[PDB]
């Protein structure tokens, strides 16, 4: 059966400024089937209060979701998105680069 | 300008873990306005835009009644399709349905759609004439013939040309501030040095609505399609969208490169340069 | 507004 790998982008809602509140987003898109595991990490550890958008899909039937959490960026804290899906042999971790 | 309304439905079977998961969402243009999730506690259709929150209980009760009925037909569909493709009872499968309508810039009916997919592949679609069906699979022919005999296309054409566009026009008027708006992209560039002999120039468009945008790089006015890295347009989470495009610029050549931005919210297309 | 008539594949 059809399986399509998720594309992953990890980014903030607003340009990041240390000490100013924001949202950290992990957008997963282009994937099939819809079962997917998405965690947001702060310094390696799973963030607990993470919400997501309602499942929807593109013209080619592939799904997309936005996972998101409130955060206040600092100079030292590192953020990442960690994704597992049937198309990925191991969880894929994408680091937040305050520039992508 | 032109506008659309779309409803998207996904049902996923969970053999041995109870009833299939059913999720419905509705959009006007690029703005979600309603959702239903079978696993959620309310069991109601719920608002997801501020302009639909004032519709009132007849709207909410009737949309809840209809969306639950869509969930039950998909539940039956998963069993029907398993039968058609001779699949076992053990595996999880996915049915998706989309329907809705487009209006042109005169707000008159332009096009309607009604289509299904099974396990990620086209299953059956209503053609543009709203009278006939495209089915690729041998299994989908059974469905096509059933729908021809029951005159499903006639029923859908009535809805797509009448009800669908009339409610789109209602939504557009009631949500005029949210839906008839454009947010122009706020733009900037970043410059990061790969090595000593070249650097990455990235052109950003942020906080725009609707999602449709063209970001391109030129070098001496020549398009650099092959050599531009583009990311998919992505939601900011607040109802606006973001995108970037990057090129690799050899040393001393920044002034050769222009980033071009087209968007309905701009009074004029932008030409940006690192300088 | 949703379509109101049941459709079964
Ligand atoms: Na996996």
């Amino acid at each position: 059966m059809i399986q399509r790998t998720p594309k992953i982008q990890v980014y903030s809602r607003h340009p990041a400024e240390n000490g100013k509140s924001n949202f950290l987003n992990c957008y997963v898109s282009g994937f099939h089937p819809s079962d997917i595991e998405v965690d947001l990490l702060k310094n390696g550890e799973r963030i607990e209060k993470v919400e997501h958008s309602d499942l929807s899909f593109s013209k080619d039937w592939s799904f997309y979701l936005l996972y998101y959490t409130e955060f206040t960026p600092t100079e030292k804290d590192e953020y990442a998105c960690r994704v597992n899906h049937v198309t990925l042999s191991q969880p894929k971790i994408v680091k937040w680069d305050r520039d992508m | 300008g032109s506008h659309s309304m779309r409803y998207f439905f996904t049902s996923v079977s969970r053999p041995g873990r109870g009833e299939p998961r059913f999720i419905a969402v509705g959009y006007v243009d690029d703005t979600q306005f309603v959702r239903f999730d079978s696993d959620a506690a309310s069991q109601r259709m719920e608002p997801r835009a501020p302009w639909i929150e004032q519709e009132g209980p007849e709207y909410w009760d009737g949309e809840t009644r209809k969306v639950k009925a869509h969930s039950q037909t998909h539940r039956v569909d998963l069993g029907t399709l398993r039968g058609y493709y001779n699949q076992s009872e053990a595996g999880s499968h996915t049915v998706q349905r989309m329907y809705g309508c487009d209006v042109g810039s005169d707000w008159r009916f332009l096009r309607g759609y009604h289509q299904y997919a099974y396990d990620g592949k086209d299953y059956i679609a209503l053609k543009e004439d709203l009278r006939s069906w495209t089915a690729a699979d041998m299994a989908a022919q059974t469905t096509k013939h059933k729908w021809e005999a029951a005159h499903v296309a006639e029923q859908l054409r009535a809805y797509l040309e009448g009800t669908c566009v009339e409610w789109l026009r209602r939504y557009l008027e009631n949500g005029k501030e949210t839906l008839q708006r454009t947010d122009a992209p706020k733009t900037h560039m970043t410059h990061h040095a790969v090595s000593d002999h070249e650097a990455t120039l990235r052109c950003w468009a942020l906080s725009f609505y609707p999602a449709e945008i063209t970001l391109t790089w030129q070098r001496d006015g020549e398009d650099q399609t092959q050599d531009t890295e583009l990311v998919e347009t992505r939601p900011a989470g607040d109802g606006t969208f973001q995108k970037w495009a990057a090129v690799v610029v050899p040393s001393g050549q920044e002034q050769r490169y222009t980033c071009h931005v087209q968007h309905e919210g701009l009074p004029k297309p932008l030409t940006l340069r690192w300088e | 507004l949703l379509f109101g008539k049941p459709v079964y594949v």
